[PDB]
């Protein structure tokens, strides 16, 4: 339901 | 900090939001 | 938020969204109180009855948001957590007494038109404004009704309620570390926090210095926007000594 956020923030 | 609670798009430009007056009116 | 309205752009620039990394989902509201500190409800991070016990690496905070679900490129800023601090006497066992937590960000967030901290109350501002009938403002991306979800941040203004009325509305034991707010059945108007609004701010605009102060944290209720029920909020000033101790020691 949420737009994916930039991968940099999940590293 | 010293600038807390002053919103860039409202207080800082002396613009009021649509319902803040409702709060002020209740502060009797 | 039930029976509220869409926030204006930049209306609540201290609004923070607590976001779960995996699965990606909204966890709670929160508020920005400085460039490195975020305030929320303890139950947003720790609530054993529901098997909730988040650690720093489970979470992100998203600051400067308006849309609930969109990634707001060039506007919102996403920050990782350095450390979580929960009130040592937070009562998750009984009644959510002292429902407060701080989160220290790994890096300071840059302030902007959409990102700016709220003030915490001193004793006098609290004494002057925390009075029955005085209205505060609650914001969040939580559910629009008890039993759906908003496109953008919601806002509702609600009056503080007399303590005896708060007490008489519920079987749960209330304490001096809580206050309640909402309209009475006879007053006509409506509105409440709901699921998903947890941890967000109850704010008041001081008529003395025209600054916004966070008086409460969305803590608990029984249902959402029920007649004869009221929302309960952590009393931020009553717990400010703890807030200050944490910030002074770990800042
Ligand atoms: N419904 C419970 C009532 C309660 C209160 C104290 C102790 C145990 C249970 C509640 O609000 N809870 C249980 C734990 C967290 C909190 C919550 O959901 N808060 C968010 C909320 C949900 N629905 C309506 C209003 C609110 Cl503030
Ligand atoms: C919650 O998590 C922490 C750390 O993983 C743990 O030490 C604690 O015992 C857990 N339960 C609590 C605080 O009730
Ligand atoms: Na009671
Ligand atoms: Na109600």
């Amino acid at each position: 339901d949420f737009e994916e956020i930039p991968e940099e923030y999940l590293q | 900090e010293a600038d807390c609670g002053l919103r860039p798009l409202f207080e800082k430009k002396s613009l009021e939001d649509k319902t803040e007056r409702e709060l002020l009116e209740s502060y009797i | 938020i039930v029976e509220g309205s869409d926030a204006e752009i930049g209306m609540s620039p201290w609004q923070v969204m607590l976001f779960r990394k995996s699965p990606q989902e909204l966890l709670c509201g929160a508020s920005l109180i400085s460039d490195r500190w975020v305030l929320t409800a303890a139950h947003c991070l720790l609530y054993p009855p529901w098997d909730k016990n988040f650690t720093e690496n489970d979470l992100l905070v998203r600051i400067g948001k308006h849309s609930r679900t969109r990634y707001e490129r060039n506007i919102e800023k996403i920050s990782m957590l350095e450390k979580i601090y929960i009130h040592p006497r937070y009562n998750w066992r009984e009644n959510l007494d002292r429902d407060i937590a701080l989160m220290k960000l790994k890096k300071p967030v840059a302030f902007s038109d959409y990102i700016h901290p709220v003030c915490l109350p001193d004793r006098e501002t609290a004494a002057s404004l925390l009075q029955a009938g005085y209205k505060g403002r609650v914001t969040g991306w939580g559910n629009l009704k008890e039993t759906g979800q908003p496109s953008v941040l919601q806002v509702v203004n609600l009056p503080i309620v007399e303590r005896p009325v708060c007490k008489d509305s519920t079987r749960i034991r209330i304490t001096d570390n809580m206050f309640c707010a909402g309209y009475k059945p006879d007053e006509g108007k409506r509105g409440d926090a709901c699921e998903g609004d947890s941890g967000g701010p109850f704010v008041m605009k001081s008529p003395f210095n025209n600054r916004w102060y966070q008086m409460g944290i969305v803590s608990w209720g029984e249902g959402c926007d029920r007649d004869g029920k009221y929302g309960f909020y952590t009393h931020v000033f009553r717990l400010k000594k703890w807030i200050q101790k944490v910030i002074d020691q770990f800042g």
